[PDB]
């Protein structure tokens, strides 16, 4: 049980990192901004700073408070 | 004549520029028919440490 | 304990996808390197100019996210 | 005359107007911040006095006054230690019973439940068990009171005020000219004869008149309140004559050369005091007298203002051979014109000296009741070893800084420095080869033993049983020093240390010092030490010799000492700087000294330290260094995992702070890896995506947020790495050895 | 002493003073109201 | 101005030897020769590590890398105000004049050198990599 | 009775932990005399311990099988069963102070943006201005709401962006 | 070899050519429809890829761009 869980979860983590890796490779190699004029995919890059700053806030909050509660305890 | 005045505040519409959508003060506009005649000095420097850059008449807008 | 470790898991997921999303969305360019799409997915750097551009590419964001993924899992 | 006092009068106005202008010292920082890189550069360039100006006079004045500041701070620190021993201590209780009472000189306030750290150290006292050895040092000096410590603290504060006044004076009021600093002959004469000669003579006098009688009465069971005060021993010669009869004869035997009369308090006993486990203070006094004479004659060697003496320039320019060309020609100018060269040499020898101090203070415990305070002993060794390693890496750094900045090829033609730079390829190639050979034949031995033990083949290991790699040279030296009082040091009564051989000295049932047996594990770990040292030397010497130029980058001196790279070209030139060679030599010095102090801790806890319950010595770990230190799994299991049971189970104890700092140092160490494994280009883009959110809410600062420079990223990473690792080892060591020792 | 008070208004000095103040306030609050796990007063 | 032919009878600075000099690359593919005229005997720094004395008059120096030759060039021009020119030498004996290709140094103009690799667009006007995809070799949109 | 959690006043593991801590402290106390400085310290520590346990059991805290107080983060369960002072009340207590800090720093930035060198007013703090704003930032929620409703809290699309927007 | 392109934002400051440690760039007259000079890259087979040129370019964004291409003995800066 332990081996199967750890196995499939590490496999999943690697696969999920590769998902975004190839999403980036798409944005560089395959993405045409003219043929995606105004669709959800371009709308992503349009407000990408908002996405990244909010992921930053969630990461920062969770780290601050999880580490702080663990250190308090 | 062409370009904003030599003390006007001007906003940059070049996307690859560090000061895109940022307001800078015009230093000089070359009346010669040259590419990028507008010299804009900014109060915050770019990643290279430069505070001024040359911009075209397309890439600058008033205020 | 499950609360605290689930929030650590959330921090890990959110930071891993922060690194990955930020490498996927800043993949076609940034303020530091607006022409990054012209340099490809993987490339070493853009030199020590403009303050320093070590680990600038999307490949480097993936490489930084694999550490945080391994820590999450 | 040539050697004279030379100063400028009121060179610098004492004014606060430059306090209010951060970055005044630089022309690139006086323009004010626009980015945060300015905030970091203001601190990186604060003490780079040779980058503020370029004339050596102001540099030297700044250096002198900053040294005065450092001395004032050291005096504040010493006065604080003496004051905490006078006010927040169990020292007077510890004198009466030093074998049972734990030295403590720090009390914690009861605020957030942290009064649990105020542990039951003994003497009706609650505080933090200190590991500094200050109690033993004070007992060796013959303090016996908190009033004397208090007045030493007041004197230290007075001397700190004096040092700060002297810095202000020698910068702002009467600052020495350059020709005054370049009197290296007179400086050496005074620092040998006066700083070390008169200093050792004065300490010898204190020991003759204060330490020896006070400690002879303390060792005779006399309560410290019944002991005469030092001034009663100074005034009344009858008391001293009652303790040491030679004092009845006065100072006449000294002037009549009847020095053997003083064999009562000037001895050559060697070994250890069996009552305290420390060195005989009579031997120590004789030592200080001898080296005082030695340094006082040494300080009459160099020519200053009269015809007698040496010109160091002549000595140098005369020392040359058929292999070395012009020889030491041009080194006097180097070392009288470049501060960084002097700093390189001085840091090198000061760090080697700190490590030598570490090795000599555990084997010959100089203080009473120091050898059986296993925590004090371990902490002192570890501390001075670390300080030495850091100083040595700094020596490499500043040799590289000299090579980049102050090196001139005109003054160095075919001299030793030119000829070293001219065959640097051979130097570094052979150093690389010996590093690889040592790495193999040291660590691959551990790997071979791990593989054999895992394969079920202990008869194939490099052990004291199967394939003995006996350190026969070290064993011979041990036996030779043990038998020295018999043949080669006949006026010594015993050997310098009990580590050479013989019997143990037990103080309070615990072993003060006992013979250290060297075997296959000691062979292997000493060659590990040699390996790590050689690799650290490789990195730092490669940074020095390739600081100006390389086959990769021929104009590296123009890029500077501290630059990130030249670019991603030539395949990539990251960390070609000499600064980056220091940055890597720091990691390797850490990896070296960690094993050094681990070897010390385990060897001491296994083969030296322990209790004498019956007739027979029970060591702390049980003598498992011999059979378990052959493998990496033994160091992991029998040292790291086993001896961690005191630092991880310390919660709810007075040692709980050590577990907390263990965990926090682990955290800081791992946090260093965010700066070491990463690069600036990710963080600048993340910072600009965050600056977007700040601009949206109109909280974008005017000082533009930048990511840390590449060099600063590396510096932060290595600083956090060193801090985390060293504090982890600190907590582990102290929590372990306060419990088991 | 305009320049001295300009120095005291610098970021590190002001940060030191402000955080000494905040830490002392928290420390005194925790001395006079010890062990505040929950808001019950 | 015309291409100067490398005079092989040029003396060399006084140098006691190093280990940073030529390697088998000089014997196999190419090495580099830098020549300059000095007004007086001066000690300069070798890019290979070490101090050499350039002779009064013409001086010839061998190097195994162009960056070494141009480092020495910038040193001689900035610390001594000389005017060196260096060549590429092959084991065949073929000498290729390199550095002041036009005769003047490239930081100044000579009115007659032709511009190369000049894109007449802005750097933000490059096409997307999806437009140069499958161009044979792997390419950047800057071409 | 929220998630199988018993009150700390009724839990036996809670009392066991109290007596365990007190036994530790008194086993330390046995080593010293009647009124020593260590004895005074340990008696004060024992009093603080007893007071802490009494004040946690008095505050209606819920305890687990380990006898340790567990906090209720959920509003609705905290407000139904009187556990709002655990996480719910200190939530707004914190948010007030955090918005205080942020609003004060924001107002300082906006006020120093007007000066000729706004950067030197950030490394060298304008202390009178900072203290004025720190005092008048006590009404940060109302001022922030009114700055939100005027459309003057946010900047429009004058913020800078990378080339692919 | 490495690709060194120069774009029409060049102001003829000559600093890219001053900073190139390989003599890859030079200054040519009136190819850019600009003031007197424009930068050129006629010797990109000697370019190592240091990007010292575009560290010295003051325009925003860079008027000189180095795209690291295929490596050779000269591009990898080998004395061997
Ligand atoms: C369906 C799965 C899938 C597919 C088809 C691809 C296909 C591709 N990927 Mg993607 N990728 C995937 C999953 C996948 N990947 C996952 C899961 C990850 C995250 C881990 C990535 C992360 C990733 C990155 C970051 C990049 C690619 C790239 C590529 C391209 C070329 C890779 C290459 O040259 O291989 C060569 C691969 C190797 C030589 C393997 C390297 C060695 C690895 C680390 C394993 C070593 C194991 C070792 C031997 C174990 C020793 C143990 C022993 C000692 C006991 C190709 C289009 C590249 C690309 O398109 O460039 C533009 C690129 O940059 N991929
Ligand atoms: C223990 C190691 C460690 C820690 C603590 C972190 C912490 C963090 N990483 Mg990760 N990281 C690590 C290792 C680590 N990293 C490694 C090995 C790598 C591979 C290179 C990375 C790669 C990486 C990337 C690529 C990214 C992060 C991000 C983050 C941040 C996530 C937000 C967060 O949790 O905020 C909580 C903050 C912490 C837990 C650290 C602060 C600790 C306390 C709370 C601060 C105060 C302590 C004390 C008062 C200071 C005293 C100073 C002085 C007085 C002595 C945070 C700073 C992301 C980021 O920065 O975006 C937000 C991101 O994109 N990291
Ligand atoms: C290396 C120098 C050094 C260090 C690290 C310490 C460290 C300490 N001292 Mg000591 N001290 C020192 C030098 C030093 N002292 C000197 C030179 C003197 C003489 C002037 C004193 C006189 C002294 C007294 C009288 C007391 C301390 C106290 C303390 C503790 C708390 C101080 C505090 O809260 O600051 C507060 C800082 C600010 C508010 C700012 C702490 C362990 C206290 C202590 O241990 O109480 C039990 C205490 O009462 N110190
Ligand atoms: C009040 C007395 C006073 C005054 C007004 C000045 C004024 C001046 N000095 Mg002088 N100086 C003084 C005392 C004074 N000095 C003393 C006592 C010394 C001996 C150390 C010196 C040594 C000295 C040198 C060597 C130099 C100056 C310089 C200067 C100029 C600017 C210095 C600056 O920016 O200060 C602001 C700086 C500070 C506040 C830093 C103080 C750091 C102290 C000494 C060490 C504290 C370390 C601390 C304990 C570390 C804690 C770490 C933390 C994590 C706990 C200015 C003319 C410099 C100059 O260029 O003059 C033209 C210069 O090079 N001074
Ligand atoms: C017998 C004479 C003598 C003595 C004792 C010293 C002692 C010292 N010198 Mg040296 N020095 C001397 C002569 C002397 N010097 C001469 C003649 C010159 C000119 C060539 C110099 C030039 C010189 C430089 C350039 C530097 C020193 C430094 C030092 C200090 C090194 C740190 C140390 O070991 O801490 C040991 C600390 C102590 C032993 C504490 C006691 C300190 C006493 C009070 C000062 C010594 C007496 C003083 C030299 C005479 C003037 C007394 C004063 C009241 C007028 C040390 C205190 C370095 C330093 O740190 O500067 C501050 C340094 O940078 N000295
Ligand atoms: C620096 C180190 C040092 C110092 C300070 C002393 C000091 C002393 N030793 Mg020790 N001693 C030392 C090293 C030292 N010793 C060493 C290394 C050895 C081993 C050889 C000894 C061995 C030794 C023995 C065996 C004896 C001493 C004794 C003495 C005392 C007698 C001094 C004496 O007769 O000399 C003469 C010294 C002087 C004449 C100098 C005095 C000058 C004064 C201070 C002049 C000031 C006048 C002023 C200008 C005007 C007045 C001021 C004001 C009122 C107006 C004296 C306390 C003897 C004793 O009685 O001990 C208890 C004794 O029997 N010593
Ligand atoms: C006698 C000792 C000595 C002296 C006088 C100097 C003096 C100097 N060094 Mg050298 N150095 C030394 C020892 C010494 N160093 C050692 C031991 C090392 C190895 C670590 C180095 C490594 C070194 C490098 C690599 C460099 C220098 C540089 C410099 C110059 C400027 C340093 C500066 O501005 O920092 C000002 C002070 C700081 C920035 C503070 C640093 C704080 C450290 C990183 C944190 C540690 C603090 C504490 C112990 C940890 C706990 C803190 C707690 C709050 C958590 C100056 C000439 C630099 C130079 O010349 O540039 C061209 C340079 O690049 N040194
Ligand atoms: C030169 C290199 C010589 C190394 C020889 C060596 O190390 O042997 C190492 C071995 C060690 O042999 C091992 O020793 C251990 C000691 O505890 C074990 O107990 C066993 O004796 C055995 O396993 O010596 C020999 O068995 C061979 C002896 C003959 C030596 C050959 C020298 C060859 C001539 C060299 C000069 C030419
Ligand atoms: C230690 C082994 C040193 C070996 C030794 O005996 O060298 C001694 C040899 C003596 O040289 P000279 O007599 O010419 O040196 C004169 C001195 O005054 C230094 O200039 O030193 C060298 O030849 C250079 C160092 C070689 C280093 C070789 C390392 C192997
Ligand atoms: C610890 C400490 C302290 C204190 C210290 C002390 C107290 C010291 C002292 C010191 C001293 C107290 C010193 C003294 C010295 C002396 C001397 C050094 C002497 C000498 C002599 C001689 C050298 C002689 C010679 C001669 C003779 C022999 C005879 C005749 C002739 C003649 C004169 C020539 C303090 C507070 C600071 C704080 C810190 C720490
Ligand atoms: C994390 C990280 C960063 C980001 C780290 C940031 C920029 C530094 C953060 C330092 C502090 C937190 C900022 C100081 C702000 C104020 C001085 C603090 C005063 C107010 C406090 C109370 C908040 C890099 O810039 C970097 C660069 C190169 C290699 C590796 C890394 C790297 O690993
Ligand atoms: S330091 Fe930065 S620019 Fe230099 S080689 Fe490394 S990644 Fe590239």
């Amino acid at each position: 049980q332990a081996a199967l869980y750890t196995h499939h979860q590490y496999i999943a983590g690697f696969i999920m990192c590769g998902a975004f890796a190839h999403g980036a490779i798409f944005f560089i190699r395959d993405y045409d901004p003219e043929q995606n004029k105004g669709n959800v995919l371009a709308r992503m890059l349009d407000h990408k700073e908002a996405l990244i700053s909010h992921l930053s806030w969630v990461s920062l909050f969770l780290g601050f408070h999880t580490l702080g509660l663990y250190v308090h305890n | 004549e062409v370009g904003p005045k030599r003390g006007s505040l001007v906003k940059i519409l070049r996307p690859e520029s560090y000061w895109f959508n940022q307001v800078g003060k015009v230093v000089s506009v070359d009346q010669s028919g040259v590419r990028y005649p507008v010299v804009v000095r900014f109060e915050n420097q770019n990643y290279a440490g430069v505070t001024t850059n040359n911009y075209a008449l397309d890439e600058v807008v008033a205020a | 304990g499950d609360f605290l470790v689930h929030h650590a898991i959330a921090l890990g997921l959110h930071t891993t996808t922060l690194i990955l999303v930020k490498g996927a969305l800043d993949a076609r360019g940034s303020k530091l390197m607006p022409d990054k799409k012209d340099f490809g997915y993987s490339f070493p750097c853009d030199g020590p100019g403009r303050g320093g551009t070590c680990d600038i590419s999307a490949y480097d964001a993936f490489y930084l996210a694999v550490f945080w993924m391994l820590n999450t899992i | 005359k040539k050697v004279k006092i030379a100063v400028d009068r009121n060179p610098v106005e004492t004014s606060f107007e430059k306090w209010a202008k951060p970055g005044h010292f630089s022309r690139t920082l006086s323009k004010g911040p626009n980015t945060t890189t300015w905030i970091w550069n203001l601190h990186a360039d604060a003490h780079d006095f040779d980058s503020h100006t370029s004339d050596l006079e102001e540099i030297s004045r700044k250096v002198f006054s900053a040294h005065f500041g450092q001395l004032g701070i050291i005096f504040i620190w010493l006065s604080g230690m003496y004051f905490h021993g006078a006010r927040f201590s169990n020292y007077e209780a510890w004198l009466s019973d030093p074998t049972h009472i734990k030295p403590s000189a720090q009390v914690v306030w009861p605020i957030v439940g942290q009064e649990i750290l105020n542990g039951d150290v003994g003497g009706g006292f609650q505080g933090i068990q200190i590991t500094s050895g200050f109690f033993q040092l004070w007992r060796a000096s013959g303090i016996t009171s908190e009033l004397q410590l208090y007045t030493t603290a007041i004197g230290g504060l007075v001397m700190a005020a004096a040092m700060f006044f002297a810095g202000w004076f020698h910068y702002h009021k009467a600052a020495p000219k350059l020709e005054w600093f370049q009197n290296v002959e007179s400086m050496l004469n005074h620092h040998l004869g006066g700083l070390l000669g008169l200093g050792s003579l004065a300490w010898a006098g204190h020991q003759i008149h204060v330490s020896l009688p006070v400690n002879k009465l303390l060792d005779a069971g006399v309560d410290p309140k019944e002991i005469p005060l030092p001034h009663d021993l100074l005034l009344n010669r009858a008391i001293m004559a009652d303790l040491y009869p030679s004092f009845a004869k006065g100072i006449a035997p000294f002037f009549t050369l009847n020095w053997s009369e003083y064999s009562d308090f000037l001895t050559f006993k060697g070994g250890l005091n069996p009552v305290t486990g420390g060195l005989w203070l009579s031997d120590t006094a004789h030592h200080h007298v001898a080296i005082a004479v030695l340094f006082l004659v040494a300080g009459h060697m160099y020519r200053t203002n009269w015809g007698i003496g040496h010109s160091m320039k002549e000595i140098l320019e005369a020392h040359r051979g058929p292999f070395t060309g012009e020889g030491h020609v041009g080194l006097y100018e180097i070392l009288t014109t470049s501060w960084h060269a002097q700093l390189a040499i001085n840091l090198a020898l000061f760090g080697s000296l700190s490590i030598i101090v570490a090795h000599h203070m555990y084997a010959m415990p100089p203080y009473p009741y120091l050898a059986t305070d296993y925590g004090t002993q371990l902490s002192l060794f570890t501390h001075h070893t670390w300080i030495g390693g850091f100083c040595i890496v700094g020596a490499g750094a500043h040799a590289a800084i000299f090579m980049v900045r102050d090196y001139d090829p005109t003054n160095n033609y075919n001299n030793l420095l030119d000829r070293v730079i001219r065959h640097r390829d051979a130097i570094i190639s052979h150093l690389n080869w010996v590093c690889i050979f040592l790495g193999f034949h040291s660590f691959g031995l551990y790997i071979h033993n791990d593989t054999m033990s895992a394969l079920g083949r202990p008869q194939d290991m490099f052990s004291d049983t199967a394939i003995q790699l006996q350190p026969v040279f070290a064993q011979w030296i041990q036996n030779t020093h043990f038998l020295a009082p018999q043949l080669t040091a006949p006026n010594a009564l015993a050997a310098t240390s009990l580590t050479w051989g013989g019997d143990l000295v037990a103080v309070g049932g615990k072993v003060a010092m006992m013979p250290i047996s060297l075997g296959t594990s000691d062979f292997m770990v000493h060659h590990i030490h040699a390996f790590t040292i050689h690799v650290t030397v490789l990195i730092l010497l490669k940074g020095v010799l390739f600081a100006r130029s390389s086959r990769l980058i021929p104009d590296k001196a123009n890029l500077g000492f501290r630059f990130p790279c030249d670019g991603p070209g030539r395949g990539g030139t990251c960390q070609v700087s000499a600064w980056d060679h220091v940055f890597l030599g720091l990691f390797w010095m850490y990896n070296s000294l960690s094993i050094v102090i681990f070897h010390f801790s385990w060897k001491m806890q296994s083969d030296v330290w322990g209790t004498v319950t019956a007739s027979g010595v029970s060591h702390i770990t049980g003598g498992n260094f011999a059979q378990s230190a052959n493998t990496i799994n033994g160091w992991l299991r029998d040292f790291l995992w086993a001896q961690s049971s005191q630092v991880i189970q310390s919660y709810g104890s007075a040692l709980s702070a050590y577990g907390l700092i263990f965990l926090g140092a682990h955290f800081v160490w791992a946090f260093s890896l965010m700066f070491l494994f990463s690069g600036r280009g990710y963080w600048q883009e993340l910072i600009e995506s965050i600056v977007w959110a700040h601009n949206k809410l109109k909280v974008a600062p005017a000082i533009q947020p930048r990511a840390l420079s590449i060099t600063q990223g590396r510096a932060v990473g290595v600083a956090h790495y060193l801090l985390g690792g060293i504090a982890t080892t600190w907590s582990f060591f102290l929590a372990r050895i306060i419990s088991v020792g | 002493m305009k320049d001295f008070t300009t120095y005291l208004s610098t970021a590190p000095v002001i940060a030191t003073i402000w955080f000494t103040f905040t830490a002392g306030l928290l420390i005194e609050i925790n001395r006079y109201f010890p062990d505040p796990l929950v808001f019950s007063f | 101005w015309t291409v100067p032919t490398l005079n092989p009878d040029t003396p060399s600075p006084i140098f006691g030897g190093s280990t940073g000099g030529l390697l088998r690359k000089a014997q196999t593919e190419e090495f580099y020769v830098i020549t300059w005229e000095a007004k007086k005997e001066q000690i300069f720094e070798m890019p290979t590590g070490g101090a050499a004395i350039m002779r009064q008059g013409p001086n010839l120096l061998k190097f195994g890398k162009k960056e070494q030759c141009l480092a020495l060039t910038t040193q001689l021009r900035n610390k001594f105000k000389l005017t060196p020119c260096f060549y590429r030498v092959f084991p065949d004996g073929k000498v290729q004049y390199l550095h002041p290709a036009d005769g003047v140094y490239p930081e100044k103009v000579n009115a007659g050198r032709v511009g190369a690799n000049q894109n007449m667009r802005r750097i933000g006007q490059n096409v997307n990599p999806i437009k140069v995809k499958f161009s044979g070799r792997m390419m950047s949109p800057a071409e | 009775d929220i998630a199988g959690l018993t009150p700390c006043s009724e839990s036996k593991a809670y009392a066991k932990l109290e007596k365990k801590e007190l036994k530790t402290l008194e086993k330390r106390l046995k080593q010293y005399e009647a009124d020593s400085a260590p004895a005074v310290a340990l008696k004060a520590t024992m009093e603080r311990t007893k007071a802490r346990f009494a004040n946690y059991a008095k505050a209606g805290l819920l305890c687990g099988n380990d006898g340790l107080p567990h906090l209720i983060a959920d509003p609705g369960l905290a407000l139904k069963y009187g556990h709002a002072g655990e996480v719910f009340i200190p939530t707004f207590g914190f948010l007030y102070v955090a918005g205080y800090i942020g609003y004060v720093g924001r107002q300082y930035l906006i006020a120093v943006k007007g000066e000729a060198k706004p950067t030197d007013k950030e490394i060298i703090i304008d202390v009178p201005l900072a203290t004025k704003l720190a005092w008048q930032g006590a009404g940060w929620p109302l001022a922030a709401v009114q700055e939100l409703q005027r459309g003057t809290l946010l900047e429009k699309e004058e913020n800078i962006t990378v080339s692919p927007r | 070899a490495h690709i060194v392109k120069i774009y029409d934002t060049c102001i003829g400051c000559t600093q890219c050519v001053r900073a190139c440690p390989l003599d890859v760039l030079e200054m040519v007259p009136w190819d850019g429809c600009k003031a007197s000079q424009m930068a050129s890259a006629p010797r990109t087979e000697d370019c190592v890829g240091c990007k010292r040129c575009e560290t010295a370019c003051p325009t925003d964004f860079l008027s000189v761009r180095v795209y690291l291409g295929s490596e050779s003995t000269r591009s990898m800066g080998l004395s061997y």
